[PDB]
C-alpha cells in the first residue's frame, strides 16, 4: 500500500522540488487571496474584490477540503494513527484543528452569504488565518518556543528592568511636564497614560514624535533614559539570534555521528534481555553454559546494564565538550599506570 | 516491602560475601567471572558509577535498595526505548522490517543469540507484509 | 519548629506552583493598584479612582504589614538571623528597608489624609515604588551589576567615544545651521543645547523629527554621523546579552559537577586538622603510630595541604577549559615516561 | 610572456599599493561622475552638469573600453581562458557582462544624443550601474550569499513569524481605528493597506510618525506589538554579523596549516597510481619486486587508498574540533594497550 | 630620585583611588567649564557665562600649563625620554601636542581678548577639544582602531552593499515620486539628493518623517528596502561588540600564564650567547670542557636555538587552542611508542 | 553486470580466504604483506572504515560491491583532484613547472619511483617553456 | 620577629638537610615517608607549586618565610571555609546534622580518625535537636 | 657571497658527514653529543622544524643557506628582545637592577655560567645607583 505513505510524505514531510513547487504554489494562492482581501478594504476596489472573492472562496474550500480528507486518510501510514481512534487523535493536534475550522467556517459563511456584510468581515480574518497552513510541522514555532524557554531568565530580567525604568522615568517626566503646552496650544502630557505612551515609543527606538518634552528637566531625564534604558529592549534580538543559530547548528551537526546507532542497539538489546529475565522458562537462560540463586544476581547485573546503556545513549545524543576529554584522559592514564605496575611486578 | 527488602538483603549478600556492606569493582567482577562473562575494568566502573550517590566508589546497601526501588515502566524510559527504535526506522512510520530487526539484533551492539531473536520476533504479530509495530514491543517490555 | 522554615521558604525562596501562584497573585494586586493610580490622573476617572484608592490602600497596608511581621519572625530559621541583633541585621538589607518605608509611609499618608491632595501626590510614587517588592532576592539586579562590572572597560570606551562624536558633530552642525529657519519660520538650532538634543535623539536612532538640518553641510555631516556613530550606542545591547546568557548558563551548568563535594570535604577536613595541630594535647597526634621536632614539620605539611586544598576547591568552582587538558596531559605523559625509564632500568 | 600575467594580476588580483592606488583612483572617478549626475537633477545645476557629462562620458567610455580589451587579451594567462572559446567563456561571467553592457550602451546613448532627454534618463542609471565594476572578484557578494545560505532556516523563521505578527496586529488595529480621525480632520487608517504600512514602519523601528493610533485599544495593541515583535526584524543583523565574522576568520586561519600540502601530494599521487593500474604494460608494476591474480588485489588496494586520501584531504581542509581529539586519543590509547598486552605476553 | 617616577605614575599610569580621585576631579572641572560654554550660547545666559569664562580660563591655563611642565620634567624616569632629545620625543606624541595647543592657544586668545567676539568663537572649540585630555594613554582609541582593523573586510563589505542598495532603491523611489506633492502642497522628492537623504535616514532606522512616500510604488519599494537593507547598517554594532569583548578578555586572561617568564629568560639568554659567539676571545667558550672547526658548528647551533626560542616565546604570547592539544598529543604518543619499540627490542 | 559481480566475487575470495564473508584488519594486512608493503595497523583501519556502512569493523560483500560500483570519473572527484593541484600552483594560472612537479612527486607524500614520474611527465605536452596544463592530466586520469 | 625567623630557619633546616637552601620534591617526600605517609609524586608537586613564586621548582627560604608569614584568620579564607560547609547543608539555614557531619568527615575526602571526629563534634554546642551552627566552628578554627 | 657560500658549504659538510645533502634528527644529535650537550629528541625536532620549508623533516642545503642568509639585526627581532626584557622590569621605566638581572640569568631558563654573567654586566655602564638601561644591550647585541 505504498501509495498511502507516498502521498503522505508528499503532503506532510516534503522533500525534493515537486513537493516544494506544490507547497510554494499553494502559498502563492493563499497570499493572492489575501491581497484581494486587502483590496476589498479600499473603496476604489471594493467592487471587483467582493465579486471575485466569491469564486475563489468556493474554489479554495473544495480544494482544501478534498486535500484534508485525502490527508486524513493517508495518515494511516503512521502507526499511532491507524484505527478510527488513531485518526481522531490525528485531528486532535493544533494545525488540523486550524484547517478544519477554516474549511467549515468557509462553508458556513458562503452558504449564509449567498442568501450579509458580516460575512466578509469574517472572510478577511479567515484569509488571514489560513497562513498558519503553510508550516506543515510547526518547526518555526517549536524552535521559537524552545529557544525562548532556554533563555527565560534573561528575558524576564530585561523585561522587569526596562519596565521599572519606564515606569519611574515616565512618572518623573509627567511631574516635569504636566503644565507644558505644545506650540499648537495643546498639552501633550496631560496624563501619566500619555507619558507611558511616550516612554514605550521612546525606549524601543521608534520615535513617532507625537509627544516631545519641552522643559530642560524633561530633556535631561529623556536623554539619560534614552541612553541607558533602550539597550534592554534590544537584548532579546541578540539572545534569540544566538539561540536560533546554535539550536539549528547542533540539530544538523547531530546528523553525522554514528555511535548513536550502536548505543541504540545496545539499549534495545539489554532492555529486551531484562524483560526476558522475568519469565523463568525463557530460552535466554541458555546463554550461560543449576539456578540455585542465579536468578537474583542475573537480574541485578542485567538491570544495571540497562541503566548503563540508557545513560550512555542519552549522553551520546548530545554534542562533545571538554569534560569528555578530561574524564577519558584520566581514565585511560589511570588504567595504563595500573597495567604498568602490574608488569613492574611481573618482572619479579 | 518487608519480603522485598528481605530478598534484596539476600541478593546483596551474594555480592558482599563478607561483613563490609560495600561492593568494590573487584568484588563484582569476581561474581561475573563466576558466570563466565569476562567484563572489562571500565565496564564494572561504569556499572558502579551509576549506582552510588556518594561518589566514594562502592555500593552501600541503601544505594542498592534505591536501584532496586525505582521502576522500569517509567514515563521517561518508555520514551527512551521508543526513540531508540526510531534510529533503525526507514520513513519513520512506526514499522520496521522483520529481517532488518533480526539483522540488527544479531550483529550490532551486544550480539544476541539467534534463538533469543527467534523468541523476540514471535512475541509480536509479525504477519501483514512482514512489518511489525514496535510500540507493541514497547508496551510489552514496559509492562513489567 | 519546622513551621518556621516552611513559611520562610514559602515566602523567600519559593518553589513549586502554590508559592508561584501566591507571588503571581500579589504581583497582580500591585499592578492593579498601580493602574488605578494611572487612572487617577485622567480627569474623566479621577472620581472613582480617588475613592477606590482609599479602601485598597488600607487593605494593602494591613496585608503587607502582617506579611512583613510574619516574615521577620520566620527569618530566625537562618543562623545569622537568630537573636534580636540577627533580626536587626535582617531589616538592614535593602529590600526590607523598601518594604518598611512603603508600609510606614502608607500609614502616615492614610492617617493624615482622612482628616490633602499632596497625599495622593505621594501615593502614586509609593504604588510605583512597591514594584521592587516582587524580586525577593534581587537576582535580576545582582545579575545586571555583575555583568556590567565585568564589561566596564568596553562600556566606558563606547560611552566616551560616542560622547565625543556627539559633541564635535553637534558643534559643527550648530555652526552650519544657526541661521537656518524652519518652514514654519522658527529657528530649530538656536543654541548648542538644541544641537546636542538633536544629536542625542539622532545617534541613538529615535528620530522624533522635531529638529532637522536644512543646509547641505548639515545633511552631509548628519549622514556621516548617523552612519558611523550610531553603532556605539548599540554595542551595549550585544555585550549585555552575551554576558547575561553566559552568566546564567555557567551558573546552571555548575549545578552538575560533583567533584566540588570531595574537594569541599577535603578542605574542611584539613582545615580542622590544622587547627587541631596547635593544641599540644590534641588527640589527633595519635594518627602517627616521640615528638622531638615533629611539631614543626607536621605543622608545615598540614599548612601546605590546607592551601593546596583551598586552591583545588577554588579552581573546582569554575568550568573547564583547554588549560586543564594541556597541563594534565603533560603531567600524565611525564609521569608515564619516568616510569618507563624506571622499568627500562629494572631490566638490568 | 610574463607581461600578460603581470598586467592581469595588476587588473584582476591586485596587491601592493600601486594596484590599490589605481583601483581607488578609478573608484573616485566613478563616484565623481555619479555626483555630477546627482547634481544634474537639481534645477539650479542642470546647466553645468548636462554639459560636463558630455566630455566625461566619452573619456570614460574610451577608458573602460580600452581597459576591457586589454583585460580580455590578458586573461589568456589563465589556462581555461586560452583559446577563442576560452575568451568567450571569460566574457560569459557576470561582471564582464556588466562592463560590456555599460560601455556599449554608453556608445549608443552618446551617438544618438549628439544628434534627446531620454538619453540622460539612461545615463543616470548607467552611472549608478558602474559601481558594480569596483568588486573585481565578487568577494562581497559571494560572502553574503554563503552566509545567507547557511542561516536560511533562521531567516525564513523570523521572516515568517514577524510577517504573521504584522498581519494579525495590523488587522486588529484596523478594526480598532477605522473610524478614528486625526487632529487635522483626516482619517489615517482608512484601509488595511495603510495599517500594514504603519505596521511595517513601526515593527522595524523607523517611525516616521505619519500614522499614529489614537484609541486606547490601538495604543495597547501597538505597545504589545512594538515590544514583542520588533526583535524579529533585528535578528538578521546579529546572525549575519556572526556569520561574516566566523566565515572570514576561518578563511584566513586556514592560510596557516600545512598538512594540506602532504595530503594533496598523497591524493594526486595515489590517483595517478590508480590510473597507471589499468594499463597492463605500465611501468609502475615494477614497484613490487608473476601476476596470476595480482591485478585484482592491487586494483582493490589502490582504489581504497585513493578514497582514503580523498577523505583525509577533505577533512584536512577544515578547522579542528573536539571530535578529532577524542577519536585520536581513543585510537592511540587502544593501540598502546594492545602493545602493552603484546609485551606482557613477551615476558612469557 | 624616586619622587620623579612617583609623580609620573601619579599622572600618567594612575592606580589606586587618590590618583583616580584626582583625574575624576579634573574631568569634572573640564565638563563644568564646557557646560558654562554651552550656556554661553543661550541669549538668556550669555551675560554670566561670558564673564565667568574669563576667570576660569586663566585658572585652567595656569593649572594645565604648570601640570604640563611638571609632567614633561617627570617623564625622565623612563629611559627613552631622558635627554633633551628624549623630551623632544615625548612632546612629539599626539596627546602632548593636543595639550600644548590648548594651553598656548588659550594664552593667545586671553591676551588678545582682554584688549573680540571671535575669541569666544574659539574658546568654545577649545573647551570641546580639551576632552581628549582625559584618556592619558589612548587606550580607548587604540582598542577601537585594533578591532576595526581586524574586521576591516566585513565592514567594507556591509558598507559597500548597503551603499548600493541605498543608491538603487533611492533612484527608483525618485522616479516613482518626483511628481508627488505633499498634503501641504510642497514636493518632498524634488531631487535625487533628497531621495538619498530619505534613504539614509530610513535605512539606519531613524525616521524623522520629514520625507515620506505617497504612491503605492514608493511604499512597496520602501517596505522591501526597509525590511531587507537596514540590517547592514546594524552589523557593525554586533561585530564591534564581539571584538571589544574578546580583545579585552584575552588581554586580561594573559595576565595569568607564567611560562612567558621562562621563555623570555631563554630568549634573552640565547640571544646574548649568540652575540658572545662572534668575539673569538669571549669567555663563554669555556662552557665546553681545540677549536679547529668548532666555530662554525657552535654558531650554527646557537643561531638555531635563538630562532627556536624566538618562536616559542612568540607563540607563548597567545592563548591556547585545539591545535596545541592535537600536536602535543601526537608528539607524546609517538615518542612513547618509539620507546616501547626500543624496550621491546631490549627484551632480546 | 553478471560478469562484473563474477569478477568481484572472485576478487573478494582472495581477501576472504575462508567462508566468513567478512574482512578483518589482519585479514587484509596479511594480503598486503604478501606483496611486501608493511602497512601500519591504523592504516588498515582507515582503509576499512571507509568501506563499511554498518560500523561493525569489517567489509561485507555488499559493501565491497558498493565500493567497486561507484565511479572515479565523478563530478566531485574531478573537482577534488583539480583543487589538489592548486596547492602547488604559483600564481594560480593553471600551469605548473616540469621540475617542480617532478620534485613534488618524488619527495612529498607517498614518494614515487622516478621512472613512474618519467612516465607521468610525458603523458602531457610538456613543451612550451616547460609549463604544463594540469587540467589535461585531470581529464586524462578521470577518463577511466 | 627574630625568634619567629629563628624557628623558621630551624624548621627549614629539617627539610633542607644540607647546604642547598632549596627543597626538591624528593627532599620533601623523604621527610614525609619518615612519618609513614606515602604521598604521590604529583601530590608533592602540587604542594611545592603553591609555595614557590619563581617557577623553578623548589622552595627558597624566603618563599618558605612568605608561606609562614601569611595568616589563616583571613578575610577570604573565612569565606572559603564557610562556603565549603554549604555544600553539605540541606535548606541552607546555617545548620547541619550531627550524624550527617560525622558521616561526611569519616568517609569523604581525606578520611578522619573516628576519635578526631569525636573531638570535633564536642567542640560545639551539639544539643538542640542535634543541629549545630557551623559558623561557630568557622570562628573557632579561624581564631588561630 | 662566493666566500660566504663556501664557508656555508664547509659548515654544512660537518653536519652532513656523507653524500646525502640532508640532515636528520640523529644526524644533528650526534654532532651535539660530540660536544657533550645531550639534547632531547623533541629539542632536535624543534630545531629542525624551524629550518625546513618543505615539511619533509630534514634540512636541505638551500634551507641551510636560507637560515644563514637572514639577519639578526632585524626590525622585528629588536622589538622581540626589547619586549622580552620588559617581563622582568618593575615599573617599566626602561631600567632594571644589577642583582636582579644577575639572578634571572643564573637561575631561569638555560642557566648561565657565572663568569658569562660577569662579562654581561660589565658590557654596559652599570653605575648610577646600580640601574642599567637595557636598550643599550639591545643596540649592542643587535649591532652584529
Ligand atoms: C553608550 O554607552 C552605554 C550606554 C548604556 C550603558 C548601560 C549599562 S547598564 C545600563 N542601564 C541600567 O543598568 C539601568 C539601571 C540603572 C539605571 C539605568 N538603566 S535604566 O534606564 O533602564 C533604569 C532606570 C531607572 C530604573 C528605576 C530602572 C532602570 N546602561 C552602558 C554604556
Ligand atoms: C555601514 O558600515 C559601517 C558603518 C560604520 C562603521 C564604523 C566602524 S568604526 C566607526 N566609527 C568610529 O570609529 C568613530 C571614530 C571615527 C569617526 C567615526 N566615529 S564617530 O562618529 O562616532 C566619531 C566622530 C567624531 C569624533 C570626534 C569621535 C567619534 N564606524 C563601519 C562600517
Ligand atoms: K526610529
Ligand atoms: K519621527
Ligand atoms: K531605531
Ligand atoms: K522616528
Amino acid at each position: 500500500t505504498h501509495v498511502q505513505g507516498r502521498v503522505y510524505n508528499f503532503l506532510e514531510r516534503p522533500t525534493g522540488w515537486k513537493c516544494f513547487v506544490y507547497h510554494f504554489a499553494v502559498f502563492l494562492i493563499v497570499l493572492v487571496c489575501l491581497i484581494f482581501s486587502v483590496l476589498s478594504t479600499i473603496e476604489q476596489y471594493a467592487a471587483l474584490a467582493t465579486g471575485t472573492l466569491f469564486w475563489m472562496e468556493i474554489v479554495l474550500v473544495v480544494f482544501f477540503g478534498t486535500e484534508y480528507v485525502v490527508r486524513l486518510w493517508s495518515a494511516g501510514c503512521r502507526s499511532k494513527y491507524v484505527g478510527l481512534w488513531g485518526r481522531l487523535r490525528f485531528a486532535r493536534k493544533p494545525i488540523s484543528i486550524i484547517d478544519l475550522i477554516v474549511v467549515v467556517a468557509s462553508m458556513v459563511v458562503l452558504c449564509v452569504g449567498s442568501k450579509a456584510t458580516s460575512a466578509i468581515r469574517g472572510i478577511r480574518f479567515l484569509q488571514i488565518l489560513r497562513m498558519l497552513h503553510v508550516d506543515r510541522q510547526g518547526g518555526t514555532w517549536r524552535l521559537l518556543g524552545s529557544v525562548v524557554f532556554i533563555h527565560r531568565q534573561e528575558l524576564i530580567t530585561t523585561l522587569y528592568i526596562g519596565f521599572l525604568g519606564l515606569i519611574f522615568s515616565s512618572y518623573f517626566v509627567y511631574l516635569a511636564e504636566k503644565d507644558a503646552v505644545n506650540e499648537s496650544g495643546r498639552v501633550e502630557f496631560g496624563s501619566y497614560a500619555d507619558a507611558l505612551w511616550w516612554g514605550v515609543v521612546t525606549v524601543t527606538t521608534i520615535g513617532y514624535g507625537d509627544k516631545v518634552p519641552q522643559t530642560w528637566v524633561g530633556k535631561t531625564i529623556a536623554s539619560c533614559f534614552s541612553v541607558f534604558a533602550i539597550s534592554f529592549f534590544a537584548l532579546p534580538a541578540g539572545i534569540l539570534g544566538s539561540g536560533f543559530a546554535l539550536k539549528v547548528q547542533q540539530k544538523q551537526r547531530q546528523k553525522h555521528f554514528n555511535r548513536q546507532i550502536p548505543a541504540a542497539a545496545s539499549l534495545i538489546q539489554t532492555a529486551w534481555r531484562c524483560y526476558a529475565a522475568e519469565n523463568p522458562d525463557s530460552s535466554t537462560w541458555k546463554i550461560y553454559i543449576l539456578r540455585e540463586h542465579h536468578r537474583a544476581t542475573i537480574k541485578v547485573i542485567r538491570r544495571m546494564q540497562y541503566f548503563v546503556a540508557k545513560k550512555k545513549f542519552q549522553q551520546a545524543r548530545k554534542p562533545y565538550d571538554v569534560r569528555d576529554v578530561i574524564e577519558q584522559y584520566s581514565q585511560g592514564h589511570l588504567n595504563l599506570m595500573v597495567r604498568i605496575k602490574e608488569l613492574q611486578r611481573r618482572l619479579d | 516491602t518487608e519480603e522485598q527488602i528481605a530478598e534484596f538483603k539476600e541478593a546483596f549478600s551474594l555480592f558482599d560475601k563478607d561483613g563490609d556492606g560495600t561492593i568494590t569493582t573487584k568484588e563484582l567482577g569476581t561474581v561475573m567471572r563466576s558466570l563466565g562473562q569476562n567484563p572489562t575494568e571500565a565496564e564494572l566502573q561504569d556499572m558502579i558509577n551509576e549506582v552510588d550517590a556518594d561518589g566514594n566508589g562502592t555500593i552501600d546497601f541503601p544505594e542498592f535498595l534505591t536501584m532496586m526501588a525505582r521502576k522500569m515502566k517509567d514515563t521517561d524510559s518508555e520514551e527512551e526505548i521508543r526513540e531508540a527504535f526510531r534510529v533503525f526506522d526507514k520513513d519513520g512510520n512506526g514499522y520496521i522490517s522483520a529481517a532488518e530487526l533480526r539483522h540488527v539484533m544479531t550483529n550490532l551492539g551486544e550480539k544476541l543469540t539467534d534463538e533469543e531473536v527467534d523468541e523476540m520476533i514471535r512475541e509480536a504479530d509479525i504477519d501483514g507484509d512482514g512489518q511489525v509495530n514496535y510500540e507493541e514491543f514497547v508496551q510489552m517490555m514496559t509492562a513489567k
